[PDB]
């Protein structure tokens, strides 16, 4: 599942 | 060219509108990210995480209570309204408009939009940490112990509310601690929501990106898929472009009502 803001 | 965009708009049967923080900043709604995006000593990165909530749930709830309370005076802007009225008008003609929003302020709903996917959650929903139930909640104050709390000044004293008196789940058996139903830094976006968004983006024949950019997130997750079907993308944002799809520079509450009329 997708990580809010790609983890940045 | 607005004329060329409007020629696509006149023909589009399925419009997907993605909206980011620019459209909510224009309603006066603090993001807490960047220079002066402080609440007490903290920025949003510090607080919108499960680690903050685990270690100091009272502090995190004070922050979210402040945000919930500040929404009462903040109002949808002409961009939100244009989008909502466009959806209503086109819907009567059998044409679909859907909003995919990063914003948790519910301003799109207050504007009148029906078909809205809130990919980061909502300030006005809770989730129970025990039974998982998601529930709408617009109460001011959300619980009595938070009444008058959440002041944003650096030197405000912490309320230090015992966890038992923070918002609790009202299923009589359960009583679990509630958290905001907002996606925090380090958490996954909801898979079901993303599947629904993918279906809408795949069916759409014109896509607008408002108060953010196609090139960053969340637009970057879906916009390439749309572009590669040959579908026009139109950005409305205050960001510049060099000498180099469509980009309408400026505040969305100015540009968008003209584009969508
Ligand atoms: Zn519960």
């Amino acid at each position: 599942g997708v990580l809010k803001e790609y983890g940045v | 060219d607005l004329t060329a965009f409007r020629e696509h708009f006149a023909k589009a049967k399925h419009i997907a509108i993605i909206t980011g923080a620019g459209v909510s900043a224009e309603s006066g709604v603090p993001t807490f990210r960047g220079p002066g995006g402080f609440w007490r000593k903290w920025q949003a990165q510090d607080l919108a995480t499960p680690e903050a909530f685990s270690r100091d749930p009272s502090l995190v709830w004070e922050f979210y209570h402040y945000r919930r309370e500040v929404m009462r005076s903040k109002m949808p802007n002409p961009a939100h309204l244009a989008i909502a009225e466009c959806e209503a008008r086109l819907g009567q003609q059998g044409r679909s408009v859907v909003i995919i929003t990063q914003n948790i302020d519910e301003l799109h709903h207050r504007a009148g939009s029906k078909h809205v996917y809130e990919i980061h959650g909502s300030l006005f929903k809770t989730r129970c940490m025990s039974c998982g139930e998601v529930k709408a909640n617009h109460k001011s104050p959300i619980c009595p112990a938070l009444d008058g709390k959440g002041a944003p000044d650096p030197n405000t004293k912490e309320a230090r509310i015992p966890v038992e008196l923070l918002p609790r789940c009202e299923r009589k058996s359960c009583n679990g601690l509630l958290r905001p139903h907002v996606v925090w830094f380090g958490e996954t976006l909801d898979s079901d929501i993303l599947t629904a968004v993918e279906r809408e983006l795949e069916k759409c024949d014109l896509c607008l990106v408002v108060g953010t950019s196609s090139i960053v997130y969340p637009a970057a997750m879906f916009a390439p898929q749309v572009a590669s079907r040959g579908v026009p993308v139109a950005e409305f944002n205050m960001e510049c472009t060099p000498a180099t799809k469509y980009h309408f520079e400026g505040p969305c509450g100015s540009t968008l009502p003209p584009a969508l009329e």
